[PDB]
């Protein structure tokens, strides 16, 4: 399963 | 910016023998950027309905893609495959050596 | 006996032509399990294997919701990079990221990865202590300050220490009949003569799983690393993988040359002559 959303670069 | 030209395999999923269904694959990897133009080519002429995996990508980054169709082989139908890419001066052909 | 898990996403811009495309894709050791695309018609995480299919709603849910969010980002960060390197609107660029975990034959952790590439060189990667950053240039340093601020080492130490672990030991499970069988490689020697004091020998092995394979020659029992043509290890399309090891012999000095073959499938290791 996927990670949470991460912050954008 | 730093490109990377395809690497191009042609060969059969199963030992190719004549009359009996298969699959052709034309797998091309070690490409960047991911923009890449692929066709399978019966005698000399695009095939309909060629299918391929989803983009992917190796541990340095470069990108592969496996493009199939099933078809028959005869002793006279020939097989190839035609790769185009921004880093390819004109589209490249490998035909299929089947042994 | 070990396993692993990755998730690798790609995003691409392309001026003039709509906005970036987001593709995130999902591995079990050498098998794709999920995909999405962001130009998909419905845009959603999408089953690539038979053994995610019966994951719940709240499981597609989930992963599609994140993947959508995700879409949004990586626009908004591959707006953000192409400031951080002066670049003009007219350029495509290519961020591309990779994650998940290796474990062990308990199912341990034995590491967590996460790094990102920005137009196909190294950008950021997230250090093996699962707490800190590479920056590869000034540039990933603004995206390791953002990211120091918005705690992603943590949360993504979380993630490889608790659902990724948890996530594979279930898939692992609910695949076990396909990702846990290893099918042994085909194999067989063939002999192309070249001229009349030289021939290729080639040793072949097809319809392995896993892709992970050792093929080589030897001459006298030495081996012939520098003078063997290895090709890539190539998918067959049926979920096993191809490859081939080829040396050129002195005609006549064959029976001096054997192929050796190792593989999880295998009961013993191989070893092979050409047989006339």
């Amino acid at each position: 399963t996927v990670a949470a959303s991460g912050h954008s670069y | 910016m730093i490109q990377r030209t395809p690497k191009i395999q042609v060969y059969s999923r199963h030992p190719a023998e004549n009359g009996k269904s298969n699959f052709l694959n034309c797998y091309v990897s070690g490409f960047h950027p991911s923009d890449i133009e692929v066709d399978l080519l019966k005698n000399g002429e695009r095939i309909e309905k060629v299918e391929h995996s989803d983009l992917s990508f190796s541990k340095d980054w470069s990108f592969y893609l496996l493009y199939y169709t099933e078809f028959t082989p005869t002793e006279k139908d020939e097989y190839a495959c035609r790769v185009n890419h921004v880093t390819l001066s004109q589209p490249k052909i490998v035909k299929w050596d089947r042994d | 006996g070990s396993h692993s898990m990755r998730y690798f996403y790609t995003a691409m811009s392309r001026p003039g032509r709509g906005e970036p495309r987001f593709i995130a894709v999902g591995y079990v050791d050498d098998t794709q399990f999920v995909r999405f695309d962001s130009d998909a018609a419905s845009p959603r995480m999408a089953p690539r294997a038979p053994w995610i299919e019966q994951e719940g709603p709240e499981y597609w849910d989930r992963n599609t919701q994140i993947s959508k969010t995700n879409t949004q980002t990586y626009r908004e960060s591959l707006r953000n990079l192409r400031g951080y390197y002066n670049q003009s609107e007219a350029g495509s660029h290519i961020i591309q990221r990779m994650y998940g975990c290796d474990v062990g034959p308990d199912g341990r952790l034995l590491r967590g990865y996460d790094q990102s590439a920005y137009d196909g060189k190294d950008y950021i990667a997230l250090n093996e202590d699962l707490s800190s950053w590479t920056a590869a240039d000034t540039a990933a340093q603004i995206t390791q300050r953002k990211w120091e601020a918005a705690r992603e080492a943590e949360q993504l130490r979380a993630y490889l220490e608790g659902l990724c672990v948890e996530w594979l030991r279930r898939y692992l499970e609910n695949g076990k009949e396909t990702l846990q069988r290893a099918d042994p490689p085909k194999t067989h020697v063939t002999h192309h003569p070249i001229s009349d004091h030289e021939a290729t020998l080639r040793c072949w092995a097809l319809g392995f799983y896993p892709a992970e394979i050792t093929l080589t020659w030897q001459r006298d029992g030495e081996d012939q690393t520098q003078d063997t043509e290895l090709v890539e290890t190539r998918p067959a399309g049926d979920r096993t993988f191809q490859k081939w090891a080829a040396v050129v012999v002195p005609s006549g000095e064959e029976q001096r040359y054997t192929c050796h073959v190792q593989h999880e499938g295998l009961p013993k290791p191989l070893t092979l002559r050409w047989e006339p």
